RNA sequence: UUUGCUCCACACAAUAUAGAUGGAUACGAAUAAGGCGUCCUUGUGGCGUCGCUGAACCAUAGCAGGCUAGCAACGGUGCACUUGGCGGAAAGGCCUUGGGUGCUUGCUGGCGAAUUGCAAUGUCAUUUUGCGUGGGGAUAAAUCAUUUGUAUACGACUUAGA
RNA sequence: AACUGGCGAUGCGGGAUGAACCGAACGUAGAGUUAAGGUGCCGGAAUACACGCUCAUCAGACACCACAAAAGGUGUUAGUU
RNA sequence: AAUUGUUGAAAGGGAAGGGCAUUUGAUCAGACAGGCCAGCAUCAGUUUUGGUGGCAGGAUAAAUCCAUAGGAAUGUAGCUUGCCUCGGUAAGUAUUAUAGCCUGUGGG
């Protein structure tokens, strides 16, 4: 949807003359911008509880900026989404440093292999993972070895002129 | 007979590997590759250089031939002490990459005069050497 | 999924050298030289020990990975092909009609002349690849046998000749005839 | 000596234009060795001339220059606006042109 | 920037080379490419073989004189990928194409000139590896080009008269290199290396 | 719609333009693949038409009806005085084809040849190839680097030879002179063997012999401008049709709105060059011979 | 038919110009590899080194580059000559010998520059043709008409004619 | 047939092309900024950056719009139990 | 007037003619004696593109950094064991030791 901010979102029923002071919910939502994320809050608000904008209100709206920003993570992320023939539930796990760097990504996953939009994704749950081997998916595994190296063979470098005079070495 | 099978030995990505950073407010600085994200993205850290700890992708950044000894996820202070020790910014600084990168930022801020200066000497260079290829 | 490295073990015996430039491949052992260029196909080869090479895909898919065993198997395949060698036995088989094999040769090509088969008056001729020597079995009936350092050049001189024979019109179950594979094997026996 | 150039070499590219609709009056000036807007925006305000030939003599001379300024940058390749007291003549289109380097402010 | 730009069509991809021509042309600089033989297209050789039956099956049915016309040389196939890419029935057009020449080989002239390259149309890194490709002259010679083996045969003569210009080059650049050493350490050499000469 | 009865094309397209040749001497437009290992002679030669006439001979055809029998065949006769050979002419193969780098003329031109040469022999003073018949006079010098080219160079060979036209009956004159690609050993041996041949002359048996099968390379006769009838074989329309019945009835389909390439139409027949194959020599005869 | 034609030279004139303005600066090949230096056992060799762009390399100071003196070098470069050699893919260009001559900013001197007035491309490229001058060289043909008939609606084709 | 908006009566930018779609409604002009739509080359405008996917011996390529289905695949990709 | 001849000028690769614009050629008005044009400077209106300074919010950013307690493994030193060209490996113990990391709390 862009680029993501973590957001903690507040709101709760209108007080009533018979029931004031009500519940007080709290969603964690990932949006690009404080306004979109209001919107999203009832959404899924809407898909609990009997409330609706109109008669709810936000109470507190706040940035959760991520507490080891520097710290690489291992993530599972747990996704509800709609594809054309239905609607199905998955499990995926992003190797990144912040949760929003890499709810970011999935959202491009989902894109790139299941053609899902932004409109039909539900972040379930995104989770850091304590332990590894409970990292379950390999191509997360890859990266945990011991003492891990490689190469990047076949290297390009992007010519500033139109022209040239040697003949490229991918060497690297 | 023995069998003497080519090499093709690569730079690689790994703990410690010093990689010159070619894009961003960095851009030029040296820094080293602590944690390694996935088959595009590393984490970087370059105290010495002034390159915030981050997250970066391999693609704006050139391995260099330097390595040292540092350990998986090392903190900032932890690389801060590992560089120094491993003398890297010295191994960098003496060798043709580095020189040559130096030697076109001088070009870059001769003055008019300068630049005045060197055709002058450049003649000089050349009066004797064509002479000396003619000699031997 | 891109996997990150995976490599395969290629062993070398005692009698043989092999050497890799580029990906062009030459492994001379007891029986002589053989060579094959692998520049199709994009792997790291790495010497390890005068008995050990490796071959390795840095980043590579299914259908990429999938071709580094098979330059496993073929660099194999040169390096016993030229210790032992390799001898594919093929034996006649006919319902009626005698096939008449023999080794003819016209401006010093030796072929395989096929005569009869199913009783025909045509002349089948399949030509012999260099590197490879055919005998006539003594001893056995109606035996060929095809023998060189090149598996795929034997096997290949094989198959032209079983292919030369070929039925046609005729139920191909009923009329068995032909010249058929009868055993792939080594040249130096014990193995 | 040998060189004797006070000006940047220039190209003249196409009028200002739509897909199917052109502005004869400004002209698109490609600047030898400018290849971003940030480097471009030196040159904005130079002068310009097109030198040219001609068969009839005028003011004692064959020689006849239309004389412009660059304007304003143009994308992203250091591709440059510039207008001219008379636009200028689209045979010109790949011709060469001269940017100098006044109005000077170095 | 020069006057003339002679390109080595060798491992350039096809409608990139055509494409970077085109704009050249339009700008005002002459080009001549060289060794239209040795170009690339994407795409194994089967499909562009096909791709050019297409092609060549198209003419004016009532005259197959008026209709297209189908050149199988190397050159001109490369020739069509590049006028396809200019506004050629403009003044401007025929203008810019006069200051192109495409050639098989490399010949008299341009042999002893430098040729160029062009980094963006250069296959060996612009195709992914591991993707199949395809060689002109070689697609060229199935649909009709008669002389791919007369230009090889010139082609490999002149390597050969190269490898020597070459040879006797590298081994005065030895002189020289020898020379500026024993120049070096002096004071003109100190102070160039100052001013970062 | 989709004809009625389908049946095949009047005419062979691949003889078009049905137009008038550019010379009554049809081009050699190939030659023999060259065998550098035999002798080197020429690859064809030049006669004149005479008449035909008719032959007996025994058959020898082991399995048909006629073996050992006798049969009447008929047979052309080609009129065929020893061509003079004037020249030799090296080619070059360039990435363009075929170029000639070079031609050496022989020091004499017989008045046939040099007749070729003009369209007003008689009001001419007549000075074709005199510039070049001193190029002899100096030691040799020009000829020979000529010569000498031909060899370093030249990957194929011929030889200009002119006809003996005023041994013929013909009235006239103006002789033929035209190229023989030589298909004998070694490129330096092929320019020696034309050099030797200057002013020299060469004969039929020397190219053909007994039994062999030689090509005929004319320029059929010629028609002038012939209805769609007879130079197509279409059908005569029927006898009921108005303006005309040697025509064709439909030029062609509504569309393609144009009338195409394919479709028999009145014009030029005859006149056309003709490579026809396998004309087996029955007889070399020899003029000196009651 | 009014001294015509051609190649070299200069002179004046015209007429051009898809666009000079220091230099188109020559291996080949590979790219999951190579360039260069070096050593050897001359190899699919040992060792070293380089790349990460031509941001190079070469040239570049002097009335648009004037007139002049000297030193140190024996080098460089322009020009016309001459020795030997190479190049046919469109070679039409490349290399090498020897003297003659100009320049040299390698370094050190004498003189000059203004008033083009505070900018006005400030004119220095190369196209073709034309007219006389004189230093070499050369002295035809095709067409109408006539004629053949291997050709032809007419043109055209193919013949013949001191 | 219904409600609105349009074309008809209407040019201008976009959709190559096109009465009705998108954008936007017109006095004569200058400077600027945009819409819809674009920016390899034709063609003004990043052979821009980023993560994936796809190799098709009839790949695919942007609304209206110039078509394709049931059913299959041990091609490859992520998922579910 | 259509249309035609001559002369002069000019353009023409499957029509011609038209719009905006400019080169070139031809042609002409007016104005100078403040007329035509420019250049720079200081301003005014509109605008475009840079450099730089002072402040406000937030978990009074989150981090890094330092201090502290705890912890574990893709276990650093040591130790043990087993081969193994005199140590190097491998698999065990082992949580800071001859690397370090993670987590919480506190400070600026
Ligand atoms: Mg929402
Ligand atoms: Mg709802
Ligand atoms: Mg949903
Ligand atoms: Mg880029
Ligand atoms: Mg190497
Ligand atoms: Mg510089
Ligand atoms: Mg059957
Ligand atoms: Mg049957
Ligand atoms: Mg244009
Ligand atoms: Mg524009
Ligand atoms: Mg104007
Ligand atoms: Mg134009
Ligand atoms: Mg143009
Ligand atoms: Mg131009
Ligand atoms: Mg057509
Ligand atoms: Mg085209
Ligand atoms: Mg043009
Ligand atoms: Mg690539
Ligand atoms: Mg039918
Ligand atoms: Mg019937
Ligand atoms: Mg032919
Ligand atoms: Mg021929
Ligand atoms: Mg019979
Ligand atoms: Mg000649
Ligand atoms: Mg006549
Ligand atoms: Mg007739
Ligand atoms: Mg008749
Ligand atoms: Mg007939
Ligand atoms: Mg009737
Ligand atoms: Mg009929
Ligand atoms: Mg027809
Ligand atoms: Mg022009
Ligand atoms: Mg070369
Ligand atoms: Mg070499
Ligand atoms: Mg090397
Ligand atoms: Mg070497
Ligand atoms: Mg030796
Ligand atoms: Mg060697
Ligand atoms: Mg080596
Ligand atoms: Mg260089
Ligand atoms: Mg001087
Ligand atoms: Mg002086
Ligand atoms: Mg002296
Ligand atoms: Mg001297
Ligand atoms: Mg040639
Ligand atoms: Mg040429
Ligand atoms: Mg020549
Ligand atoms: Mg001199
Ligand atoms: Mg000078
Ligand atoms: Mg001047
Ligand atoms: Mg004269
Ligand atoms: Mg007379
Ligand atoms: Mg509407
Ligand atoms: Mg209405
Ligand atoms: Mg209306
Ligand atoms: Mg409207
Ligand atoms: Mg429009
Ligand atoms: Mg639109
Ligand atoms: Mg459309
Ligand atoms: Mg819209
Ligand atoms: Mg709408
Ligand atoms: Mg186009
Ligand atoms: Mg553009
Ligand atoms: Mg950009
Ligand atoms: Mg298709
Ligand atoms: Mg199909
Ligand atoms: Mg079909
Ligand atoms: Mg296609
Ligand atoms: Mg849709
Ligand atoms: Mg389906
Ligand atoms: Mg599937
Ligand atoms: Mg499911
Ligand atoms: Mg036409
Ligand atoms: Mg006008
Ligand atoms: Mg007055
Ligand atoms: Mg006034
Ligand atoms: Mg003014
Ligand atoms: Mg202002
Ligand atoms: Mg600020
Ligand atoms: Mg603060
Ligand atoms: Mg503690
Ligand atoms: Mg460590």
């Amino acid at each position: 949807m862009a680029h993501f901010k973590e957001y903690q979102v507040i709101g709760r029923r209108l007080p009533t003359e018979s029931v004031p002071e009500p519940k007080l919910f709290r969603m964690r939502i990932f949006a690009s911008n404080e306004v979109i994320a209001k919107s999203r809050y009832w959404y899924f608000l809407q898909k609990l509880h009997k409330v609706k904008k109109a008669s709810g209100e936000i109470v507190s709206i706040n940035q959760i900026n991520e507490a080891h920003p520097t710290k690489v993570k291992n993530f599972g992320v747990w996704v509800r989404y709609d594809s054309r023939s239905g609607t199905h539930n998955m499990y995926k796990e992003i190797r990144d440093v912040s949760r929003v760097a890499a709810v970011e990504t999935l959202y491009q996953d989902m894109a790139a292999r299941h053609r899902a939009r932004f409109r039909s994704i539900h972040i379930l749950k995104v989770a850091e993972i304590e332990k590894t081997a409970d990292v379950k998916r390999q191509y997360v595994k890859q990266f945990l070895t011991k003492d891990l190296k490689f190469p990047l063979p076949h290297r390009v470098q992007k010519s500033t002129k139109t022209f040239s005079y040697k003949r490229p070495s991918t060497f690297y | 007979t023995d069998s003497i099978v080519k090499a093709s030995n690569w730079r690689l990505v790994e703990v410690g590997r010093v990689v010159l950073i070619k894009k961003g407010q960095s851009a030029g600085k040296l820094a080293a590759i602590v944690e390694i994200i996935d088959q595009k993205k590393v984490l970087i850290d370059g105290p010495k250089a002034g390159v915030p700890r981050q997250a970066i992708n391999l693609g704006q950044v050139v391995l260099t031939p330097l390595t040292f000894a540092l350990p998986r996820g090392a903190r900032t202070a932890t690389v801060s002490k590992k560089w120094a020790a491993a003398a890297v910014c010295e191994k960098w600084a003496a060798s043709s990459w580095a020189k040559k990168i130096a030697q076109r930022e001088r070009r870059a801020a001769l003055t008019d005069f300068e630049r005045f200066q060197v055709m002058v000497l450049r003649k000089q260079k050349r009066y004797t050497v064509k002479k000396a290829l003619a000699k031997a | 999924m891109k996997y990150i490295q995976t490599e395969q073990q290629i062993e070398v015996p005692e009698g043989v050298t092999v050497s890799i430039k580029s990906r062009i491949v030459k492994v001379v052992g007891p029986r002589g030289t053989l060579t094959k260029n692998l520049k199709h196909i994009d792997v790291t080869f790495t010497k390890v020990n005068n008995q050990l090479i490796k071959v390795a895909v840095h980043n590579g898919g299914r259908k990429h990975v999938a071709a580094l065993r098979t330059v496993k198997s073929l660099v194999d395949n040169m390096i016993t092909g030229v210790t032992k060698g390799y001898k594919y036995k093929m034996r006649y088989v006919y319902a009626h009609f005698p096939i008449n094999v023999n080794i003819v040769e016209k401006d010093g090509a030796k072929f395989i002349e096929v005569r009869n088969f199913l009783g025909d008056k045509k002349i089948r001729n399949v030509p012999v690849r260099d590197g490879v020597t055919i005998e006539f079995s003594t001893n056995v009936k109606d035996e060929i046998v095809l023998s060189g350092n090149s598996v795929e050049d034997v096997s290949q001189n094989a198959a032209d000749l079983q292919q030369i024979c070929r039925v046609r019109n005729k139920d191909i179950r009923k009329f068995l005839d032909g010249i058929y594979v009868s055993h792939k094997g080594f040249i130096t026996e014990d193995l | 000596a040998e060189s004797h150039r006070l000006y940047v070499k220039g190209k003249h590219l196409s009028y200002q234009r739509s897909k199917r609709v052109n502005n004869p009056n400004v002209s698109l000036i490609k600047i030898e060795g400018v290849a971003t807007p940030q480097d471009a925006q030196f040159y904005l305000g130079k002068r310009i001339a097109y030198v040219y030939r001609a068969s009839k003599e005028v003011r004692g001379s064959k020689i006849r220059v239309m004389w412009g300024k660059v304007t304003r940058t143009h994308g992203n390749s250091g591709v440059v606006r510039a207008t001219f007291r008379n636009n200028l003549p689209a045979k010109t289109f790949g011709a060469s042109v001269r940017i100098f380097l006044y109005p000077s402010n170095i | 920037v020069e006057p003339v730009v002679v390109i080595d069509g060798k491992g350039h991809l096809v409608g990139r080379l055509a494409s970077v021509v085109a704009k050249q042309l339009l700008n005002g600089q002459k080009i001549v490419v060289v060794r239209a033989e040795e170009l690339n297209i994407s795409g194994e050789f089967f499909r562009n073989k096909l791709k050019y039956h297409d092609f060549l099956r198209k003419a004016t049915a009532f005259n197959k004189t008026r209709g297209p016309f189908h050149f199988r040389a190397p050159s001109r196939i490369f020739y069509k990928a590049l006028r396809g890419m200019v506004s050629h029935k403009t003044a401007r057009g025929k203008a810019a194409l006069e200051r192109l020449k495409v050639f098989e080989g490399i010949p008299p002239p341009y042999d002893k000139k430098k040729r160029v390259v062009v980094p963006q149309a250069l296959r060996v890194l612009r195709l992914k590896p591991g993707r199949k490709y395809t060689t002109l002259g070689k697609l060229s010679t199935s649909v009709g080009w008669k002389y791919e083996d007369v230009v090889a045969k010139l082609e490999a003569k002149r390597k050969v008269s190269s490898a020597e210009y070459y040879a006797k080059k590298r081994a005065f650049t030895k002189k020289v290199a020898s020379a500026n050493a024993t120049a070096a350490e002096s004071d003109v050499a100190k102070q160039l290396a100052a001013l970062g000469y | 719609s989709h004809r009625k009865y389908e049946a095949p094309r009047h005419g062979h397209l691949g003889f078009l333009p049905r137009k008038r040749a550019a010379s009554i001497r049809a081009r050699v437009k190939a030659f023999p693949k060259d065998d550098r290992s035999k002798p080197v002679a020429l690859t064809s030669f030049l006669g004149y038409k005479a008449g035909m006439t008719t032959i007996v001979r025994d058959l020898d055809r082991p399995g048909s009806k006629f073996h050992k029998r006798e049969v009447v065949e008929a047979v052309t006769v080609v009129d065929t005085p020893p061509v003079v050979v004037v020249g030799v002419v090296g080619y070059v193969e360039t990435p363009r084809g075929l170029r000639s780098l070079t031609t050496v003329w022989a020091e004499h031109l017989s008045d046939e040849v040099k007749r070729r040469f003009y369209k007003n022999w008689y009001k001419s003073k007549k000075k074709a190839f005199t510039k070049y018949s001193a190029k002899y006079a100096q030691d040799g010098a020009g000829i020979e680097r000529e010569l000498a080219r031909i060899k370093k160079y030249a990957s194929v060979v011929r030889v200009l030879v002119h006809t003996q036209i005023r041994k013929t009956p013909l009235a006239q004159k103006k002789a033929h002179l035209a190229e023989i690609q030589l298909n004998g050993g070694s490129i330096s041996e092929k320019v020696d063997w034309a050099r030797e041949h200057f002013e020299k002359t060469v004969a039929v048996d020397s190219v053909f012999e007994q039994n062999e099968m030689i090509d005929a390379i004319a320029v059929t006769k010629g028609h002038g401008f012939e209805g769609v009838t007879h130079r197509w074989g279409t059908k005569k329309l029927p006898r009921k049709t108005h303006r005309g019945l040697r025509k064709v009835a439909c030029i062609g389909a509504w569309h393609p709105a144009h009338v195409m390439w394919s479709v028999a139409r009145a014009g030029q027949r005859g006149y056309h060059s003709r490579t026809s194959i396998n004309h087996k020599i029955y007889r070399v005869g020899k003029g000196d011979d009651e």
